[PDB]
């Protein structure tokens, strides 16, 4: 009868009706992929009695084209084409009930230059379906025309040393504290000091923008005068990661402008900023001749668990595509959660032109960086330098390490804080670069304790901190050990 | 006051001896070496003078020590330091640099204050020994 | 005036023959076909209304010929284009629409003018057709 | 016993003094091209006396990283990876002493979306190297990765076809003639006239800006009027390539804008603005939903010999990259130089979402166009409605035919003249698709003859220039048949 149903779609695939995700052609066990495709590794827990193909192709088809049933519309697209592959599914290592799911997206379904594009197909809407219990990306490999798209760190680690003329020795700062109410005059005092005291940075904490008790033109002013002060009494480049988050976008510019003209080497910003904010103020810091640091502030809320979440390391990914100059990636041994074996592989991601898979460092894909600059790890957050031995160890030469407590908490003072560290820090590089097996755990203590003996501030530090760690189980851990 | 540029400066004016195994460690690591002389200690004084060019082939420490000792011999009073290069992808640059040798008396500088917009200040920062003389007679 | 929207305009109305021939083509090609009808014929009338679905599963260009034949008996006087959708990569789109049926009378448009700024005058385009009666009696 | 002696570098490759290109590094037959690199393919003529291979070294050297004696400077960067390697020299048919030379370009090399860059080295300086006679540029692949840091074009076949509601046949225009000293208002009657009587466009000729015969606001106006007049007369959308060709960038935004601003559909450039004011207006395009149409003027001043300069293949590369909608891109059988073979390459370059290699085509490259929209060729100059079965033949479907003379020469009036053009090319093309063997010397002029019996416009114009055409031998022509 009626033109609409002599024209209905009789097809076993365009028919109208729910077909699983795995007959709608979003999964191929024998995809090739191609050097130009965007890659995402799930970690899968499927619901009791789902299929692991079924529920890796649900991933796949949710996050490229896909719906809950079959829609004729697709016949007016090229939809072989851009339908995503699930295309390889292991078990996790010890579970029969938690899946590993390779995806493959073409080039084309992504907006260049976007990671808000980027993540609203990858992490939009599949974390929150039914058909699976958890849901975690573990890994990209972002392929390298996307990256091309990108600008990358704006200024990256190699420019960043040339500004300040320092080369040789893992870079040095400290969080201003306590963390909020001091006045823009007595956070310029902090910073004069421990800048003063041999710190290259300080900061102001990730949650100091502009509040009653200290306004942010009062801290900008105070902290330039201080820092002005620390470089003419040092002959050193010195700086403060001026804080510029703020609430709107105008306001964040006007912080960063504000920056910029009185003279500020650096400025930072919290992750909570956002993608799309972080993308724009990482341009306005190129353009500006401006350092970038990310505070990644939020980041464990989806970070921390191994059932469910994003993998900092992909966070890693991102924001070094996006162009933040310093990223915050753990300690290993201090007061935030750090598996050695996980840290490491950010810090690769981070620094390295290139990825060659390595899956005890959780590095799943192989993947080049696109001559993308590379970006400065940051270690931060109840560290002291009673564990530099460690720190050089763990985390190599190009990283700042942050003593916000550590420097602050010195009972002679916050320069004695300071000195105290970088003394810490060149003997123990100058003894790594001799050949000394400094992270043995009695040759590192040592060469720091003989450190000690000609400088007093250090002395005290060791004195005062050298029973403290934070020994706790991870929750991040690697699923291939070393 | 001590100029507290390049990486161990901190730590006590290293002996011959304690360059000799950071150019070691710098020369088996595929780096090449430079010597290069100051006597202006401005933060932003990017460029000190290249003393002669950077050692690129040499196969032995003794040679950049030799180097470093007859710029030492040449050079008026100032500043002396010995970078490490790195000509590798993604690095391209200086991966080390620290101060071979420093003037007894380094004077330092002061902050040097002028009036902008508002509260702003301009600020430059100026040497006690570059103001006084001229380079080769500063120190 | 003729309505010479579609790429056969300028030749005579298209005998059923003619118009199968040209269907026979973009069927040969791959390309799935479909019916349109409006009584708008204004240039920037993108959307005429569909009859039914594309025809995408369809290899007979006789069953085609039927879908405009029924398209021509149950709607009102009016436009009839068929169009041939390529769903390649590289094309995505129409690649072929012309009118198969067209009123016997209509009085087309005219150019109204709005005084814009200086001497720019702001355009509109009137149908004499649309302005005068509603969709499905306008002819 | 001076420091500069003792340091002097005494190493084979970077002791002071000339060498061979071919021995510093320019040189290597077995490059293995990666899918990142820039390829080019020259045409070498060397001086008598130089090797073919030292000259392609010479010109892969002297577009890349060399110069022409030894610099220690070399040695600060990672001058083995920013060389670009001549990987293939080939004996020319039929030509004794002349070579085909392949060189491989990092991508590194190249500023991202910049042609302006992108020619800088690859033409910079050359070709006007003593060592080598004559030079010609004749393909190349430009990769993946740089395509998508480019725009492509701003509107592109598919979107442009879907603005004029005009989908089957190649679209219509003509250059309004005279070429200058027509004033603004009879500028709008010739666009009115042939808009009315079947023209899809008109268009202003190349060196119609603005001048003292008539200003190009008074152009503008009256060719908006006559557009309308003539949209409202068929019930069509219509336009003109309004010109905004100018001195300065300010101007010719100035020009577009005011396109902008009366509702043109579309505005022309010439190609002598250049490259840079070409990306900017290409950008510009995109941003404020105008179809940007590409006049090639000057092209044949490096286009036209054998022997030297750059094919228009590759230029169709470049306009294709910057984003241009149309480009003028060859009749075979009007009164402009274009050898069959060599119009179909420019052809495919310009619509073909991929490229395979057809060496008789002139196509040496393959090369995947990173879906960058389709760019409409344009087949202008010297063609009328009588060489319409040649037309469609040779050039297939998206493209513009463009009769200026063809139009406006016809004697019994410009609307007769587009409407011969008009029923010619739809005639023609009906019975292309129904199975007529129009191309045969028979067939093609008896299709036109019989839509003659039934079109006054089209007898006329068939006895008016039956008998027309532009024999020549062609100076473009390819090095392998078929
Ligand atoms: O607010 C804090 O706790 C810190 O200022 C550390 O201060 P102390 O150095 O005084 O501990 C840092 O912001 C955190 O370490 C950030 O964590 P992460 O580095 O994991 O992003
Ligand atoms: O100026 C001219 O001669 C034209 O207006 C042709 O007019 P007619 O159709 O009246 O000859 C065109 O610009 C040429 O076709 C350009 O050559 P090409 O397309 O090869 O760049
Ligand atoms: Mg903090
Ligand atoms: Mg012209």
């Amino acid at each position: 009868q009626s033109v609409s149903e002599r024209t209905r779609i009789k097809s076993d695939r365009y028919e109208s009706g729910v077909i699983p995700y795995a007959k709608m052609g979003y999964w191929d066990a024998s995809y090739t992929v191609k050097d130009t495709d965007v890659l995402a590794l799930f970690r899968i827990t499927p619901q009791p009695g789902v299929d692991p193909v079924e529920a890796a192709a649900a991933v796949a088809g949710e996050s490229s084209t896909a719906t809950w049933t079959v829609v004729w519309t697709d016949l007016l697209t090229a939809c072989e084409r851009y339908r995503a592959k699930a295309y390889r599914v292991d078990p996790v290592p010890n579970s029969a009930d938690v899946f590993f799911a390779f995806i493959a997206y073409e080039c084309d379904l992504f907006e260049e230059a976007s990671l808000a594009n980027l993540t609203a197909s990858i992490i939009g809407n599949v974390f929150g379906f039914k058909a699976v219990s958890a849901l975690r990306l573990e890994d990209m490999r972002i392929p390298h025309s996307y990256l091309x798209t990108f600008q990358g760190p704006a200024t990256g680690i190699i420019v960043e040393r040339e500004r300040l003329n320092k080369y040789g020795t893992p870079l040095l700062g400290a969080t201003v504290k306590p963390k909020l109410g001091l006045s823009g005059k007595n956070y310029g005092r902090v910073v004069y000091e421990g800048l003063k005291g041999g710190l290259d940075f300080l900061k102001d904490d990730e949650n100091i923008n502009s509040q009653p008790f200290m306004r942010w033109r009062e801290r900008f002013l105070n902290c330039m005068e201080g820092i002005n002060r620390a470089s003419a009494a040092t002959g050193e480049v010195k700086g403060s990661y001026l804080n510029i988050t703020a609430a709107t976008m105008e306001e964040v510019y006007k912080r960063a402008e504000y920056a910029k003209a009185v003279g500020s080497i650096v400025v930072m910003i919290d992750l909570v900023m956002g993608y799309t904010a972080i993308q724009s103020i990482a341009y306005w810091a190129r353009e500006n001749d401006m350092l970038l640091h990310l505070h990644r502030a939020g980041n464990s809320t989806y970070a921390r668990q191994k059932n469910h979440g994003i993998n900092f390391r992909v966070i890693c990914k991102w924001m070094r595509m996006s162009g933040v100059d310093h990223i915050h990636a753990g300690t290993v041994v201090g007061k935030l959660e750090g598996d050695p074996l996980m840290i490491k592989g950010f810090y690769d991601i981070l620094r390295l032109t290139e990825l060659e898979v390595n899956l005890p460092f959780g590095i799943f894909f192989e993947m080049d960086w696109a001559s993308l600059r590379r970006c400065m790890p940051v270690a931060s957050g109840g560290i002291h330098c009673g564990q530099m031995h460690q720190l050089i160890h763990y985390l190599g030469d190009d990283v700042v390490l942050q003593f916000g407590g550590g420097t602050i908490g010195h009972p002679d003072g916050i320069q004695a804080g300071a000195t105290a560290n970088r003394v810490a820090l060149e003997s123990m590089v100058l003894a790594r670069n001799e050949g000394v097996d400094y992270f043995d755990q009695q040759v590192g203590p040592q060469i720091l304790r003989d450190a000690a003996k000609t400088c007093g501030p250090l002395q005290t530090a060791l004195d005062l901190w050298k029973d403290i760690s934070f020994d706790y189980t991870s929750t991040d851990t690697a699923d291939f050990a070393e | 006051m001590r100029l507290t540029q390049g990486c161990f400066s901190f730590l006590p004016d290293l002996t011959d001896a304690q360059i000799e195994k950071q150019v070691a460690y710098a020369m088996a690591k595929g780096w090449a070496m430079n010597v290069e002389w100051t006597d202006d200690p401005h933060p932003r004084n990017n460029y000190w003078e290249l003393w002669g060019l950077p050692l690129f082939d040499i196969k032995d420490p003794a040679t950049v020590m030799f180097e470093l000792n007859e710029a030492r011999k040449s050079c008026a009073a100032g500043y002396i330091r010995i970078n490490a290069f790195d000509a590798s992808y993604g690095v391209e640059s200086c991966v080390m640099s620290f101060i071979t040798n420093r003037p007894t008396n380094e004077p330092g500088f002061y902050l040097d204050r002028t009036d902008g917009p508002g509260r702003q200040i301009v600020y430059s920062i100026k040497s006690y020994s570059v103001q006084a003389n001229p380079e080769g007679s500063r120190y």
